[PDB]
């Protein structure tokens, strides 16, 4: 029944939860759970930046809107746009047309 | 491969795709493919605000086509309120 | 040198400093502080509507703040508001 | 009067007409108007870009939303908030903090 957007947004949500659910506050994820997060569930999108942990923990602290040092869903799913954001923009890196095509994506 | 969550996002993009693509700009959802885009990807709680309520608060910029930035507003707002329905009630 | 235009591109990004770097996260202009945003940058057609009214048009992912991309909405609509009111009399 | 923000936009409106004016309609770019902005312009910003006309050329396909071939003000201004993103993105490339500080934005400082 479900269109693939709604499945697609409850992978998002599913992913989210299955870290925001181990520590504290059950749905916001603590500065390990995010990390744990990113590095595997974005081991190919953010693949450069887990190689620092200090570029993950200020990508938290962007992203944490409220500055409580959780991230709720509302602030973690701007990071998602931003990559999905960020995967388009490079199926079109060096784009030189006419008409529509993608390249590979974000982490291929 | 890719992680779920990673094609999940790609996904995304192509959902964008199956409409921007119809017609005329390739990164240009009208407003009759935002109709049927919405009919098609998103819940009654979604559709019910009005497929022309989307489309005017979409198109920031008034040109008369939702393009992919335009696009994942939609995406955050369904996502939030897809994420608030999963604790009810 | 950067040109005129880029030069006024980067100001736009610290326009939105101005405001987000009073408190809190360093890429969040807060409720009360887009008030002030509003009140010293944009004109009274743009101001009228009310800031409250603008904070939650903004405010895409219902977090609390409008963050920069948040505040290019704002900024891509006066522009082309701007744009058609130069060319009434 | 103006506020910075709003002297801003009127850079850009003002950049935009100083070529729109020059060929066809008055009050939208043609492919000619918008290479010579971008050429001159976004000199720094577009620098990569200015190399390959193609690559602007492109540019000007997505941006073309009504796909009339000519860019009115309400399509180019994408492309202004989408560099003006850009060069924030440029100052925190590789930002490990602490809190806030920004590199040189696009086309260097
Ligand atoms: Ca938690
Ligand atoms: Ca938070
Ligand atoms: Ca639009
Ligand atoms: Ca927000
Ligand atoms: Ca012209
Ligand atoms: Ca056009
Ligand atoms: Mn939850
Ligand atoms: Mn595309
Ligand atoms: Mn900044």
């Amino acid at each position: 029944k479900m269109s693939q957007l709604e499945r697609n947004i409850e992978t998002i949500i599913n992913t989210f939860h299955q870290y925001s659910v181990k520590l504290g506050h059950p749905d916001t994820l603590n500065q390990g759970e995010f990390k744990e997060l990113v590095r595997k569930d974005l081991q190919n999108f953010l693949k450069k930046e887990n190689k620092n942990e200090k570029v993950i923990e200020h990508i938290m602290e962007d992203l944490d809107t409220n500055a409580d040092k959780q991230l709720s869903f509302e602030e973690f799913i701007m990071l998602m746009a931003r990559l999905t954001w960020a995967s388009h923009e490079k199926m079109h890196e060096g784009d030189e047309g006419p008409g529509h095509h993608h390249k590979p994506g974000l982490g291929e | 491969m890719l992680t779920e969550l990673e094609k999940a996002l790609n996904s995304i993009i192509d959902v964008y795709h199956k409409y921007s693509l119809i017609k005329g700009n390739f990164h240009a959802v009208y407003r009759d493919d935002l109709k049927k885009l919405l009919e098609t990807e998103s819940p009654q709680y979604i559709r019910k605000k009005g497929a022309d309520v989307w489309f005017k608060e979409l198109d920031i910029n008034t040109d008369g086509a939702v393009n992919f930035q335009e696009f994942l507003i939609l995406v955050i707002k369904m996502g939030v309120a897809a994420h608030k329905k999963s604790h009810e009630e």
